[PDB]
C-alpha cells in the first residue's frame, strides 16, 4: 500500500532557464569583384 | 588605341538582383530599400523559395534524364538574352594585356571608364559563384544602397560601404530566421532583431556577428530572458520571467550558477478559500521568495575554452552536473505580474498574461 504524499525522495533541482538557439553559420560572405589594378 | 570593344551579348537570369527589384514595382534602388521592412523580408523569402523549389526540380530532372535517354546538354535555368551596345577604347598590346579591365567589362554593368574605377549608380555585378548585386558603386567597391542575392537563397537589402555591409539592413537566411538592424562588415553590429526559425525572437543589441551586451531573449516557452550578455552567451546578473514565477541570478557561460532569488506565487489556490480569514481582506498576495543558489562542476564553466581535465557543461535533455541548495525559509516576496515591462513590446504571437487579481488568462 501506498500513503502519503506523492513526492519522490530524490535530490531535486528546479529546472535552470530554457537554451537560446544559435544564428546561422557565416558561409553568406558577400563575393567581391576584384580590385583594381594599382599603378 | 588599339582594341575596341564595341558590343556585349550577355544573358541574364530570371532569378537575380535584377528582378526581385523589378518586382517590387518601386522607382529606384533607394525606393526598394527604403520600404516597410516586412514587405522587404516577405519579397526575399519569396526569392529564397523560388531559389529553392528551382533546385528541387533540376535534381529531379537530372535525375530522369541519367535514368533514360540522354544528357541535358542545356541550360536548365530560365534566361533572357540582353545586348549591352557600349564602346570603348583599350590601349595595348594583346588581349591579355588588359585582362582586368575586359574581366571587369565581362561582369559590371555600368558606366566603364577604361583605367578607371567603377562609378556606376544603376550597377549590376555578376559573380563567380553565382551570387548577384544590383544597387551602386564607388572606388571600386560597392557603396551605398543595395540588394544582393546570395545565390543559395539567402539574400541582402540595404546599406553597403568600404565594399561591404554597413548601417541599415534586411537579411533573410536559407534556414528560414531573418535579421533587421544595423551591421558593421559582413556581421551584425548595434542594434537589431533577430527572429529564428523555430519561432523564438531576439531583440537587442550584437557586437561583430554575435549577442553583446544588454539583451532581451523571447524564448519558445513564451518566457522573457533578460541580461548582460558577452560572445553569444549570458554572463552576470540575468533574469527569467515566466507567467507566475521569477528567477534572478547570476548565470556563467549561459549556465545558472551562484547565489540566485527565486519568486513565485500560487496560481493553483487563488479560488480557493483561504485557510486563515485575515488573510481574506489582505492586499500581499500569496507569493514566496527562496534565497537558493544553482551548483556546477567544479571544472566546467571556469575555463573560457581556452583551447582538458574540464568536466563539459550540463546540456539540454538531462543537466548532469547542475546541484541546488536552499537552506534558509521563504520570504514572502510582493507580487509579480508576467510581463515584465521591460521588454514590453511581444514579438511573439501567443504570450499569456498573470495578476493576482486576474490569473491566467489564456
Amino acid at each position: 500500500v501506498y500513503v502519503g504524499w506523492g513526492v519522490k525522495n530524490a535530490p531535486f533541482v528546479p529546472l535552470p532557464p530554457p537554451p537560446v538557439a544559435q544564428e546561422f553559420a557565416w558561409g553568406e560572405v558577400e563575393t567581391q569583384e576584384l580590385e583594381l589594378k594599382p599603378a | 588605341t588599339t582594341q575596341v570593344a564595341l558590343m556585349k551579348l550577355y544573358k541574364e537570369y530570371a532569378d537575380s538582383a535584377f528582378n526581385v527589384f523589378r518586382g517590387a514595382g518601386v522607382d529606384n534602388v533607394a525606393a526598394f530599400i527604403g520600404q516597410e521592412p516586412d514587405t522587404i523580408i516577405n519579397q526575399l523569402k519569396a526569392y529564397l523559395e523560388a531559389t529553392k523549389k528551382q533546385k528541387a526540380a533540376e535534381a529531379a530532372a537530372a535525375a530522369a534524364a541519367e535514368e533514360s535517354g540522354e544528357e541535358i546538354t542545356a541550360d536548365p535555368k530560365p534566361h533572357v538574352w540582353r545586348f549591352r551596345a557600349l564602346g570603348l577604347n583599350f590601349g595595348g598590346d594583346s588581349l591579355e594585356a588588359i585582362e582586368h579591365d575586359l574581366k571587369n567589362l565581362f561582369a559590371f554593368d555600368g558606366d566603364l571608364a577604361p583605367g578607371a574605377a567603377r562609378d556606376s549608380d544603376t550597377s549590376r555585378s555578376s559573380f563567380p559563384n553565382g551570387d548577384t548585386y544590383f544597387g551602386s558603386y564607388a572606388d571600386d567597391v560597392k557603396h551605398g544602397p543595395g540588394l544582393y542575392a546570395f545565390a543559395t537563397g539567402a539574400g541582402y537589402a540595404g546599406e553597403y560601404a568600404g565594399g561591404k555591409r554597413h548601417g541599415r539592413g534586411v537579411m533573410v537566411f536559407p534556414d528560414g530566421g531573418t535579421y533587421v538592424g544595423e551591421f558593421v562588415a559582413d556581421k551584425f553590429e548595434g542594434q537589431g532583431q533577430y527572429r529564428y526559425p523555430d519561432g523564438s525572437v531576439y531583440t537587442g543589441s550584437w557586437a561583430a556577428g554575435q549577442k553583446h551586451g544588454p539583451g532581451v531573449y523571447w524564448d519558445t516557452a513564451r518566457g522573457c530572458l533578460r541580461g548582460e550578455w558577452k560572445k553569444g552567451l549570458l554572463v552576470g546578473k540575468g533574469t527569467y520571467e515566466q507567467p507566475a514565477l521569477r528567477f534572478e541570478g547570476e548565470f556563467v557561460r549561459g549556465m545558472p550558477a551562484g547565489t540566485a532569488t527565486y519568486t513565485l506565487t500560487g496560481h493553483r489556490t487563488l479560488d480557493m478559500p483561504c485557510f486563515a480569514a485575515q488573510h481574506i481582506q489582505a492586499e500581499e498576495g500569496p507569493t514566496l521568495a527562496l534565497p537558493c543558489a544553482y551548483g556546477i562542476p567544479p571544472g566546467s564553466g571556469d575555463e573560457p575554452q581556452l583551447d582538458t581535465d574540464k568536466p563539459p557543461l550540463p546540456a539540454h535533455p538531462k543537466y548532469e552536473g547542475l546541484t541546488f541548495t536552499a537552506e534558509q525559509l521563504p520570504g514572502a516576496a510582493p507580487d509579480t505580474v508576467f510581463p515584465p515591462e521591460e521588454g514590453k513590446p511581444v514579438p511573439i504571437t501567443a504570450v499569456p498574461a498573470f495578476s493576482v487579481s486576474t490569473g491566467l488568462v489564456a
